[PDB]
C-alpha cells in the first residue's frame, strides 16, 4: 500500500493502489504517491 | 554534442515535409520536440520498426552517450534563464491495462527521466479530458483541447503527443510606440496590412546564395542573456519564392550561423506574428521511411508490450509561437531591413546549435 521504490514501475493491477503517473486520474494513487514519486 | 546536430537534423526534415504539403498557409514547427519523442519511441519499438526509425533519425537511442546528451539539452531547456518563455511536453500514451514487458518503465526512466502514460482509451470521453488536461497542465495552461470529440476512439492503444509553446523575451525589445501598421505582400502577388515592430539596433545580417544562384538574407535577433535567437530568413527578391529557401535550409547551415565581425546599426521593420499549427505527424514521417509503426499488424513494438498488438493511432505535434514586442505583458537614418514579404524563421538554442522552432510566415 506504499509508493517506496515504485514511482517509475508504471500501473500494477496486482497492487492495491498505483504509482504511475496518471493515477491521480483514476482516484488510485497510494496516499504517499506525492512524497515518493 | 554529434545527437543535438542529428536530432535537429532529422527535425529540420520533417520540418520540410510538412512544409511541402502546407501550401500558402503559415506553419509554425518544432524540429527539437518531434525528434525528443521519436528518440523515445525507439525504445519501445523493435524489428524493421526500429530500423526505420532509427534510419531516419540516424542514430541509435541506446548507442552510448546518446541519450546523456537528450538528458542534458532537455534539463538546460528548463534552466533558471527560461522566463516561462520556452513550456513543452512529449508524451507516449499506452492503453492502460495492457501488460508491458518486464522491466521495460524502469529502464525508459533510466534514458528520459519519465514514463510511458498508461490511460484507458475505452472510455473514451475520459481518455480524451486526461490527455488534454496532462497536454494543458505542462504547456503552463498555453495547448488546451489538444484533442477534440472523435479525435480517438474505444480500439485507440497508442498515441503520441508533443505540445510546445513559445514566447521569447527579447534582449533588445522594439518600442511599442514604433508599431504600426503596414503593407505586406503576399506570394500569391495580393498585398495586405498588418501591424509591424520597428527597432533600431546593430544585429547580425548576412547575405547567402542558394546552390541556384538566388540571394537571402539572415537576420539574427537574440533574445535575453543571448541563450536563445530568432533568425528571419528570406530571398532578397520578391519574385523568388519561399520554398526555393525552405528546402537546402538544413541544420548544418543554421548551426553554422554567426556573428557579424563587425555589427552594424540598422533600422528593424518586422511583422508581429501569433502562430498555431497542429501537425498531424504520420505523413511526414512516412515520407521519411517510418511507415511500419502505424501499421496496424507490421507495427512491431515489441519492447513496450509483447503481449498484445500495437501500432501508433496518431502522432501529434502542436506549436504556439507568440513574436511581439517585448515577450511579457508590459508596455515598453541609417539603412533599412523591412521584412514585407513571406520569411523562415528559426529559433536557435545558442549553446547547442539546437533548432527548437522553426516556421513559414506567409501571412501574418
Amino acid at each position: 500500500e506504499s509508493c517506496k521504490g515504485r514511482c517509475t514501475e508504471g500501473f500494477n493491477v496486482d497492487k492495491k493502489c498505483q504509482c504511475d503517473e496518471l493515477c491521480s486520474y483514476y482516484q488510485s494513487c497510494c496516499t504517499d504517491y506525492t512524497a515518493e514519486c | 554534442s554529434y545527437v543535438a546536430h542529428l536530432a535537429s537534423d532529422f527535425g529540420v526534415r520533417v520540418f520540410q515535409q510538412v512544409a511541402q504539403a502546407s501550401k500558402d498557409r503559415n506553419v509554425v514547427f518544432s524540429p527539437y520536440g518531434v525528434a525528443s519523442v521519436l528518440a523515445m519511441l525507439q525504445l519501445t519499438t523493435g524489428g524493421e520498426t526500429q530500423q526505420q526509425i532509427q534510419a531516419a533519425m540516424g542514430f541509435k537511442i541506446d548507442d552510448k552517450g546518446m541519450a546523456p546528451a537528450l538528458r542534458h539539452l532537455y534539463k538546460e531547456l528548463m534552466g533558471p534563464w527560461n522566463k516561462d518563455e520556452i513550456s513543452t511536453t512529449d508524451a507516449i500514451f499506452v492503453q492502460r491495462d495492457l501488460k508491458l514487458v518486464q522491466g521495460f518503465m524502469p529502464h525508459f526512466f533510466r534514458l528520459f527521466r519519465s514514463t510511458v502514460k498508461q490511460v484507458d482509451f475505452s472510455e473514451v470521453e475520459r481518455a480524451r479530458f486526461i490527455i488534454n488536461d496532462w497536454v494543458k497542465t505542462h504547456t503552463k495552461g498555453m495547448i488546451s483541447h489538444l484533442l477534440g470529440t472523435g479525435a480517438v476512439d474505444q480500439l485507440t492503444r497508442l498515441v503520441l503527443v508533443n505540445a510546445l509553446y513559445f514566447n521569447g523575451q527579447w534582449k533588445t525589445p522594439f518600442p511599442d510606440s514604433s508599431t504600426h501598421r503596414r503593407l505586406f505582400h503576399k506570394s500569391d502577388g495580393s498585398t495586405v496590412s498588418v501591424p509591424m515592430m520597428a527597432q533600431t539596433n546593430k544585429f547580425n545580417y548576412t547575405e547567402f546564395t542558394t546552390p541556384d544562384g538566388h540571394y537571402y538574407d539572415i537576420l539574427e535577433l537574440p533574445y535575453h542573456g543571448d541563450t536563445l535567437s530568432m533568425f528571419i530568413a528570406a530571398p532578397y527578391e520578391k519574385e523568388v519564392p519561399l520554398s526555393a529557401l525552405t528546402n537546402i535550409l538544413s541544420a548544418q547551415l543554421i548551426s553554422h550561423w554567426k556573428g557579424n565581425m563587425t555589427r552594424l546599426p540598422r533600422l528593424l521593420v518586422l511583422p508581429k506574428f501569433s502562430l498555431e499549427t497542429e501537425v498531424d505527424l504520420r505523413k511526414p514521417l512516412e515520407n521519411l521511411g517510418m511507415t511500419d509503426m502505424f501499421r496496424q499488424f507490421q507495427a512491431d513494438f515489441t519492447s513496450l508490450s509483447d503481449q498484445e498488438p500495437l501500432h501508433v493511432a496518431l502522432a501529434l505535434q502542436k506549436v504556439k509561437i507568440e513574436v511581439n514586442e517585448s515577450g511579457t505583458v508590459a508596455s515598453s537614418a541609417p539603412e533599412e531591413i523591412i521584412i514585407d514579404r513571406p520569411f523562415l524563421f528559426v529559433v536557435r538554442h545558442n549553446p547547442t546549435g539546437t533548432v527548437l522552432f522553426m516556421g513559414q510566415v506567409m501571412e501574418p
